[PDB]
């Protein structure tokens, strides 16, 4: 009927449309579960461009590599969306989405209506968040026990790289979010830490740093690069004019007049750092260990140079935006744009400052500060994609420490909240139904759709499923009937069952949250579509 | 493709400044520093800003030389105009060189007029436009009939300057891409 | 020698109109399972590449190019219906389809002339009006209790049935903030905004009244949570006006230069002086700021956002009440906004989101919604809007009927009391409209998965009684009245379907010859 | 598992670089230079030829 | 999202392999399929029907207004169209009449059913709604039969049996077409009344010959046969009564050559003086046996030598070329010989016995012709059609094989058994039809109801054709048949139906004294066989095809 309205229009309906959002699911499911747990392997992302970059999250997979299926685009925008709120937890929304349709595919083909179906997952939906807020537990975050964040940043971090760099990288984490909180207005930013991209001895051998670093050093040789007291000032306007607003020229009446023109502009250039000076010996004259640096987001004039490094002053420039934000929060100062009104208060304060040569560029290093409320890590490497490769494993591994903080909840891992959770929805016996023998359908293939978590990191591990998870049953079952509420998982390392709370894995509150909704959405809408078309104007 | 190269291509320095908020900071401002700098060069290369009236010794040097510019191929674009009062063309295309001009500060506007310009020439040729550049003549156009003739516009003239190679296509000073304000307000509000 | 070059060709005769009436049945085609509670939804690949799924009639046909040109009449009714009402959309295409599918044995048959036809439609609607405002009856307006069943009636189609206890709670408080006294309800959708955040969860959600900003504060000093917040609205830059009459300045003397500059530094600290004459604390506008400009506000507390939009404004002014003032010499106390209150910044590492609330009647809000992709996210955007479009209708004319074709088939059950009575050349055609009102019905219950032809023909013998709120549940398939289920819409929405579907017909069914090649 | 039909495999260096091992390469480095070698050998000399 | 999947799992398949399943109303697509060429069909049926002009790919052309001929040369893609052209060519093969109505009413039985599928019935029930209608349809065709006609030989019934027939194909004048056949029909039966033997009839006995130029009017009946030949020998009008006889040879008349290896051989000068007057002497002396008995003509079935031509023309023996079998047998029923291979002596009980054989012109060529006369009867008549146009003479001379076609039906069933036409048969089943949907209960109701509904076909054709509006003249008829049988005997509502030409109003003065009727035989057929043409398409849900 569609090809009378559009020749050159296409139209599956009813069984080859079904048949693609499975195959398209399943297919995206076979090619990017393998990364799920530690045992996961590593995908090279080579473009057209030779750029080579490591990963193992399905964001950057799916941004980089576009998607040619109609289906797969939107499971694609549903680890977009998961990855942008929470920034975890997106190989286990294909996966459920893959299972579900899995799942549900095979009641359909015995003759059950879409519909129903998704009725089931809504109320088995509904039921694991009665079952989600009994599971969870509740800890206390004032005491500020780095033993608890070190275990919680392990088990995030263990799943990017191997076990040797994860246990030098996981102080790191720990070390990121100390001064960064507020307990009334419970305000906790995650851009305040900087990430710079430069090359050193190895991956290996990074450290924290407790205050800022930038990615500028001085322009001239004179002025010193060590520092033992510093008082920052901020500047915003540019030093060097870049151009006039105001059309306008220099039209001189004779030769005399054009080295005075010439200074009528070093007169403004005088002007403004006359204060700068005036400011300099405002605190203290002829005090030694102590210098006076300037952060500066514009540029510098090269002939102001001169004035700065008599005096022995640090001048940066083109500074980023988000830094100045970070400059108070560290040095304790006070932004400022222009230059007319300047005291000692605003000034910041620093117990040392250095700058170190790395190849054909400087990098200043802020560092001793009294009460600093932010703080920068640096990401080395020995190659372009280990920096990629340690910048998502920071950028991953910061939203799970970083939940803990915004709610004091937290969910064990190793697969016990979609073991447990399976037996929850076995038998809904009058609870929430709606219909006879309709709801049901759905209620029964949702627990089993739970349950290819634990089940895909056992097939990374090269251990059976089937025999790993049966003493998991075993356990289980006389678990409830030993009146000893217990919590299981799953070692990869053996192929037995275990328990996170003693070992230390866990999971965030909002990932589960958002792959559980996110999931059973984009399976619920994929299972209600019965017809693709296409359609436009080339 | 191009959806991602109109966010630096299609904005100038003051039309890059929407995207502060939106775009990242290294992505926008490290085209602005580009755009900043071709700014620039077009200040130093702005010699000129007026119709020069010169005479023949003259020619030999003006009309020539400065088609050389620095000799770095550093060409300027010259276009002369032999003049001749009795014409009503004559005097049109003398409006349209010193409108060009206030605009056009790196392209050379020169007038001679016509019967001091050539031996005997021909009364019914003029006006004439000759278009130098690097020595070598690029356009020796005819009278303005191509052009309209008597209802010669600014807007015709601007876009005969962007066929010998003097304006680029997508210059924000031409008539056809400067976009009135008005008619890109329509545009936000519909959108 | 050809006399013409826009297609010298022709396709007259009955031809022409075949190919006219199986095209407006192939549209219909498409969106037949688009009809009921257990409908399914369908994807559509733009060439753009922005996929959508959808449901509802309207965005189905508008992303469709076709190339028939009879079939694009039937296209444009969606947006007809669209544009007026908001819902309702998928019954006019299915019943001018049905109208013009049982008209087609007419022509061919019974070769009874089109001009006939038109007149006998034109009778049956003015019937159609007649027994519909019959059927109809008023409620009670006021009674939140009683609207939240009928926005529940269109909400049962989309996906959002399952929360409907909450959408119909968000809907309701939102369309009355809008709503305000003077057609007795000039409030419009544009002024109601719906901002789409990824992430969340749809049962996590709020009517805040207020308008949220995508950005972040210009300095990092700002205080981003106040009390007793001030606002007001700018148009003019902070940064300094460019003069278009193109001034040059001819500096001979020294000191020229330095004087431009500091009257440059004079003109935006006399400008920002004239800003705390009035002593705001949150100023907002459309424009790009100077950094120069930022330090002299820093006393003041005056909380700038920059590169804001025309509409923004507009819909701040009317929460705030403040006045949109161009010049920043004409700032009053009355211009600063009053009775706004609970700013705050919320920290979300996609994009900095700043919230507002207050404590002339025209108002606005806006509707964050929360999700798992931006594509649901537009659906349930839609559901907003179709939400909001069954509210309206209410609360413009208190009249109020039936639906799930019990209306549609009181309408059908009338003319054919009235068709055998008429015994004229009209009764033939006359019978076709009686007829084309059976397909909405019918749709329902094939969707349902239901044997149409014994439930119908109970159906028939149960409206011959004299009872016209009896329908077809779409679940089961019953024959049990909608008072005890709830099922209930405005009179408009059927009022404008049977207008719109007549005056379809009678737009395509006086077409005879097709001709192309034109190039206008 | 895999994404297509067939996966054909990746030449190391460019296509088009040409390379060679063994003698037979410096051998004909030189027997290039004799080739031009023999163009200035009858020039040498006062007798020699331009 | 730029682009789909295009059909996975196609592979399985060729490419150019695609299905057509009964869902995204295909269904209705092969109803409007049918529609395409049945709209064809409504303007050629009746009287006033319209040739139609099909030009093949070898530039033969055919104009006519039979549904079974047309359907032949055009080249279909959908196959439920051929359903309805095998349908219609097993009606012209058996009974050879009633083609339009398996084309009408078997494309009406598919255009209802447009509304029956809509509506929401199973198309199980479908078969078996038409199925009982069927029954009851052919039931009530043998109960309203009216008149018979009980002589195989008269004059004027035989105008009641070829003028409503050949009425539809090239009407024109109606007596001057309907005597051609009545005349030749009378000659080749075996009528021997009073014996109690079987009567025979042959659809190849009567055979029309085309010949250009002349009239209408001035066609003639012959009671033999005619060829375009041309006698070797000599020509004779044969002015001597006292009858000829004839001699039919199969073989070729001359030496009967060996089969294998036929070689002249002569060893010495005596055979090579004997050898040509042997050849001579030996063809003479075979000709003294078949001379003496009389004979003055022999029809020869393949090339005739020379030599025996010159001793056949001596005597006056006139040679026949008939260069092929049919043409040989069809000859030997007229004069009833009994042909023999052997070139000796014709048996006297086996020669035939034909008068006179003149040569004239007709249509400016030789043609021989063999008129018998009222003694010594004979079969196998032709009638020597004129015309101006080659095309007519096509259409004209299968107007004549559907006449034949129509005597046929006397043959094989127990009498004639005629029915009244003009609308009349099919309005009439119409209200038994309807009847009988109410004494049935069940959802196949509406299935009796719309077989009715289908059979409004032909009178609504026909008052199309006719140049009237459809809408008055229809429902005044059925006026005729809403008065039903009242007490009184004799009810003579039965024979109202369309007109053509006249009246206002139109229910016919009777189709009586204009003397037209219809055949059971081919009413049986028809609704069997477009009924199988219905269950066909609509019991298939799913269609494949290949290539295309
Ligand atoms: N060391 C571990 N042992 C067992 N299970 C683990 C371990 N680390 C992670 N997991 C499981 O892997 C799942 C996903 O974790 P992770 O790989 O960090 O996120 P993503 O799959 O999005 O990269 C969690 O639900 C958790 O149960
Ligand atoms: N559960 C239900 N039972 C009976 N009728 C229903 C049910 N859900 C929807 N309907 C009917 O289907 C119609 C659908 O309307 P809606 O989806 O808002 O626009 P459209 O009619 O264009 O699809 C309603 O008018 C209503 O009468
Ligand atoms: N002169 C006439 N008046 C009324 N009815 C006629 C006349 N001629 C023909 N008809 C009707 O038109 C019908 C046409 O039958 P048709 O299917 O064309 O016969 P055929 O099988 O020879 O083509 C006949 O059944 C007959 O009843
Ligand atoms: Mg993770
Ligand atoms: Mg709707
Ligand atoms: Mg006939």
């Amino acid at each position: 009927s569609l090809q009378l309205l559009n020749p050159k229009a296409e139209s599956l309906r009813r069984d080859a449309a079904l048949k693609v959002n499975v195959t398209s699911a399943e297919g995206l499911q076979s090619v990017l579960e393998t990364n799920l747990g530690p045992k996961g392997t590593l995908k090279m992302l080579v473009d057209g461009a030779g750029n080579i970059k490591l990963t193992k999250d399905g964001k950057v997979l799916l941004t980089e590599m576009q998607i040619q299926s109609p289906t797969a685009v939107l499971i694609a925008r549903a680890a977009a969306a998961q990855d942008e709120i929470t920034g975890d937890g997106t190989t286990t929304v294909v996966c459920l989405v893959g299972e579900l349709l899995r799942q549900a595919h095979r009641f359909i083909q015995e003759g059950v209506h879409p519909r129903i179906i998704t009725d089931g997952f809504e109320i088995a939906r509904k039921e694991s968040m009665k079952f989600l807020d009994e599971f969870k537990i509740s800890k206390t975050n004032l005491s500020n026990d780095r033993e608890f964040l070190l275990q919680v940043a392990r088990s995030s971090l263990l799943t990017k790289v191997d076990a040797d760099l994860t246990e030098v990288l996981t102080p790191i984490v720990t070390d990121a979010v100390l001064s960064v909180y507020d307990a009334q207005a419970d305000n906790l930013d995650l851009h305040m830490v900087e990430i710079m991209q430069m090359q050193h001895l190895s991956p290996k051998d990074t450290t924290f740093i407790k205050g800022l670093v930038l990615d500028h050093g001085g322009r001239h040789p004179d002025m010193p690069t060590r520092v033992k007291n510093a008082y920052v000032l901020i500047l915003n306007v540019s030093l060097e004019y870049e151009k006039t607003e105001v059309n306008s020229g220099f039209f001189y009446s004779s030769a005399d007049q054009r080295d005075k023109l010439a200074a009528s502009e070093r007169k403004f250039v005088d002007a403004k750092l006359k204060k700068i000076i005036d400011l300099k010996n405002e605190v203290c004259g002829m005090d030694p260990d102590k210098g006076f640096v300037i952060i500066n987001q514009k540029g510098i004039d090269p002939m102001s140079l001169d004035v700065f490094a008599k005096h022995n002053i640090l001048a940066l420039r083109r500074a980023k935006r988000r830094n100045m934000e970070r400059l108070q929060l560290v040095t304790g100062g006070e932004a400022q744009n222009s230059v007319e009104d300047l005291s000692p208060q605003i000034l910041g304060f620093s117990g040392l400052v250095y700058q170190e040569t790395i190849g054909e560029e400087k990098f200043t290093y802020v560092t001793e500060n009294t009460d600093p409320k932010s703080c920068t890590i640096l990401i080395k490497g020995s190659t372009h994609y280990a920096l990629a490769q340690t910048k998502d494993a920071v950028r991953d591994g910061l939203r799970a420490v970083a939940n803990v903080l915004k709610d004091k909840n937290i969910i064990p891992g190793a697969g016990a909240f979609y073991i447990a959770l399976s037996r929850y929805l076995r038998s809904a016996n009058m609870n929430k139904l709606g219909a006879k023998g309709k709801t049901k359908t759905g209620i029964e293939a949702f627990a089993e759709a739970l349950l290819v978590i634990p089940k895909t990191l056992v097939k990374n591990s090269g251990f059976d499923p089937l025999d790993v998870l049966a003493m998991v049953e075993d356990e289980l079952d006389d678990a409830q009937d030993s009146d000893e509420t217990r919590y299981v998982g799953v070692d990869l390392n053996i192929g037995d069952s275990c328990d996170p709370t003693i070992e230390g894995i866990w999971d965030s509150y909002r990932v589960l949250r958002n792959a559980i909704t996110g999931a059973t959405g984009i399976a619920s809408n994929l299972l209600l579509c019965d017809e693709l078309l296409r359609a436009g104007r080339s | 493709a191009k959806q991602h190269e109109n966010r630096l291509e299609d904005k100038d320095l003051s039309d890059l400044e929407e995207l502060e908020d939106d775009e990242d900071e290294d992505f926008l401002e490290a085209y602005k520093i580009k755009r900043l700098n071709e700014i620039r060069k077009l200040q130093e290369r702005s010699k000129f800003g007026e119709v020069f009236h010169i005479n023949k010794p003259e020619y030999n040097k003006e009309v020539t030389l400065a088609s050389q510019g620095k000799k770095d191929d550093g060409g300027v674009y010259v276009f002369v105009h032999l003049s001749l009062q009795s014409k009503l063309q004559s005097r049109i295309l003398s409006h349209l060189f010193q409108s060009a001009a206030c605009k056009f500060r790196e392209i050379k506007f020169v007038e001679i007029p016509a019967n001091r310009a050539i031996e005997n020439y021909p009364e019914s040729n003029c006006p004439t436009l000759i278009v130098y550049y690097r020595g070598e003549v690029i356009k020796n156009m005819i009278t303005l009939l191509e052009l309209g003739g008597n209802n010669s516009k600014m807007e015709d003239f601007e876009d005969f300057m962007v066929k010998v190679g003097a304006v680029a296509e997508g210059d924000n000073r031409l008539i056809m891409n400067r976009d009135d304000e008005e008619s890109r307000e329509e545009r936000k509000l519909h959108y | 020698v050809v006399f013409m070059n826009a297609s010298q060709e022709r396709t007259t005769g009955r031809q022409a109109q075949i190919s006219n009436i199986t095209a407006a049945k192939a549209v219909a085609d498409v969106i037949r399972t688009c009809l009921g509670p257990k409908a399914m939804l369908k994807m559509l690949l733009d060439p753009m590449g922005g996929l959508v799924l959808t449901n509802d009639g309207h965005a189905i046909l508008r992303e469709i190019d076709v190339a028939h040109p009879a079939a694009k009449s039937m296209l444009e009714l969606s947006r007809t219906q669209d544009e007026e009402v908001g819902d309702g959309t998928t019954t006019v295409i299915i019943l001018a389809g049905e109208i013009l599918a049982q008209c087609a044995p007419y022509l061919i048959e019974k070769n009874i002339h089109p001009v006939i036809i038109i007149q006998a439609l034109k009778k049956a609607l003015t019937d159609a009006l007649e027994v519909i405002k019959q059927v109809s009856k008023p409620v009670d307006v006021e009674n939140d209790a009683a609207m939240k069943k009928l926005i529940q009636a269109s909400i049962g189609t989309k996906y959002v049935i399952h929360w409907s206890e909450k959408m119909c709670e968000l809907a309701l408080d939102a369309v009355k903030t809008v709503r305000k006294d003077l057609n007795f309800e000039i409030d419009i959708k544009r002024y109601v905004r719906v901002e789409k955040i990824p992430g969340g969860d749809v049962l996590d959600s709020r009517v805040l009244k207020g308008v949220l900003l995508n950005k972040d504060v210009v300095h990092p000093k700002m205080s981003r949570h106040i009390e007793n917040p001030r606002v007001v609205l700018l148009d003019c830059p902070l940064e300094y006006k460019k003069g278009e009459s193109q001034t040059n300045i001819e500096i001979e003397k020294e000191e020229d230069w330095n004087r431009i500059l500091q009257i440059e530094e004079e003109q935006v600290q006399l400008m920002c002086e004239q800003i705390l004459a009035v002593r705001p604390t949150l100023v907002i506008t459309e424009k790009g700021v100077s950094d120069l400009a930022q330090h002299y506000l820093l006393k003041g507390g005056c909380s700038v956002l920059r590169r804001v939009k025309k509409s923004d404004n507009n819909r701040i002014a009317r929460v705030t009440g403040a006045t949109i003032v161009n010049r920043v010499e004409d700032l009053k106390e009355s211009d600063v906004g009053t009775n706004c209150g609970l700013f705050k910044v919320e920290m979300i590492g996609d994009e900095y989101f700043s919230f507002l609330d207050n404590c002339g009647l025209q108002k606005a809000c806006t509707i964050m919604l929360r999700g798992g992709s931006k594509d649901i996210l537009n659906e349930i955007d839609r559901n907003l809007q179709d939400a909001m479009a069954v509210a309206r209708n209410v609360m413009l004319s208190p009249s109020l009927s039936p639906g799930g074709g019990a209306t549609e088939m009181a309408v059908s059950v009338k003319l054919a009391e009235k068709a055998k009575q008429l015994e004229g050349i009209q009764q033939w055609p006359y019978q076709a409209v009686a007829d084309a009102m059976e397909c909405i019905p019918r749709t329902l219950i094939q969707n349902a998965g239901g044997d149409p032809i014994r439930l119908l023909s109970q159906l028939r013998a149960k409206h011959a009684q004299g009872n016209f709120t009896t329908g077809i549940d779409g679940d089961k398939g019953k024959i049990v009245d909608m008072v005890s289920y709830g099922i209930w819409e405005p009179e408009v929405i059927k009022q404008q379907s049977v207008k719109t579907a007549i005056e379809s017909a009678c737009l395509l069914l006086r077409v005879d010859d097709i001709v192309s090649g034109v190039r206008k | 598992m895999n994404f297509g039909s067939q996966t054909p495999t990746i030449v190391v260096l460019k296509e088009g670089t040409d390379a060679s091992q063994g003698k037979g390469q410096i051998i004909s480095n030189i027997n290039a230079c004799v080739a031009v070698q023999e163009a200035l050998k009858p020039t040498l000399g006062p007798l020699g030829s331009d | 999202s730029l682009r789909l999947p295009q059909n996975p799992n196609a592979g399985l398949f060729k490419q150019g392999y695609n299905s057509y399943s009964n869902a995204d109303g295909q269904i209705i697509k092969s109803i409007a399929a049918i529609r395409e060429l049945h709209q064809m069909c409504l303007t050629s049926m009746g009287p006033c029907g319209r040739n139609k002009i099909i030009v093949n790919h070898l530039g033969k052309i055919i104009i006519t207004n039979d549904a079974a001929t047309m359907l032949r040369e055009l080249d279909i893609v959908h196959p439920a169209v051929k359903v309805l052209v095998m349908a219609t060519e097993q009606q012209k093969i058996d009974m050879g009449d009633g083609t339009n109505l398996v084309m009408i009413l078997a494309g009406e039985l598919l255009n209802v059913s447009e509304k029956l599928i809509s509506m929401g019935l199973s198309a199980v029930e479908i078969i078996q709604g038409y199925n009982m209608a069927r029954k009851f349809t052919l039931k009530e065709l043998d109960e309203m039969v009216v008149g018979e006609i009980t002589d195989k030989n008269d004059k004027n019934e035989l105008l009641k049996m070829i003028k409503p027939v050949i009425s539809s194909k090239k009407y024109g004048s109606e007596d001057i077409l309907s005597e051609l056949v009545s005349e030749a029909v009378s000659h080749v039966l075996p009528v021997a009344q009073q014996a109690g033997e079987i009567p025979y009839f042959n659809v190849d006995s009567i055979r029309v010959v085309k010949i250009m130029g002349g009239s209408l009017s001035n066609s003639t009946v012959i009671k033999g046969m005619v060829f375009n030949r041309e006698p070797e020998g000599h020509v004779k009008s044969l002015s001597e009564d006292k009858k000829h006889k004839v001699a039919v040879f199969t073989c070729p008349l001359d030496i009967a050559n060996t089969e294998t290896k036929g070689t002249v051989l002569l060893h010495n000068a005596q055979e090579m003086l004997d050898f040509s007057k042997g050849e001579e002497k030996q063809i003479d002396a075979m000709m003294k046996e078949i001379a003496d008995m009389g004979v003055e003509c022999i029809v020869a079935g393949a090339g005739v030598g020379e030599l025996a031509l010159h001793y056949l023309n001596r005597y006056g023996i006139l040679v026949l070329k008939v260069p092929s079998k049919f043409e040989l047998r069809r000859l030997c029923r007229v004069c009833g010989a009994t042909p023999l291979p052997r070139l000796g002596a014709p048996t006297p009980e086996e020669l035939g016995l034909v008068e006179t054989v003149k040569t004239m012109e007709i249509g400016g060529d030789r043609v021989t012709v063999f008129k018998q006369e009222q003694g010594e009867i004979s079969r196998t008549s032709t009638i020597i059609l004129r015309g101006a146009t080659q095309n007519n003479l096509d259409d004209i001379e299968r107007a004549i094989d559907d006449g034949v076609a129509a005597v046929k039906g006397l043959m094989k069933p127990s009498g004639g058994k005629l029915l009244p036409g003009a609308g009349a048969t099919e309005i009439e089943l119409i209200s038994r039809i309807t009847k009988y949907g109410e004494r049935t209960p069940g959802l196949l109701q509406l299935a009796i109801k719309q077989f009715a509904v289908a059979f409004e076909v032909v009178p609504r054709t026909l008052a199309e054709t006719a140049g009237l509006d459809v809408n008055e003249v229809l429902p005044n008829l059925y006026a005729a048949h809403n008065v039903t049988e009242p007490g009184a005997v004799k009810t003579d509502h039965l024979y109202k139906g369309v007109d053509i030409d006249g009246e206002s109003d139109e229910g016919v003065k009777d189709i009586r004294e204009e003397n037209i009727y219809d055949m059971l035989a081919t009413k049986k057929f028809a609704i069997n066989v477009a009924t199988e043409a219905a269950t066909t398409v609509l019991s298939i849900d799913q269609i494949i095809m290949a290539k295309k």
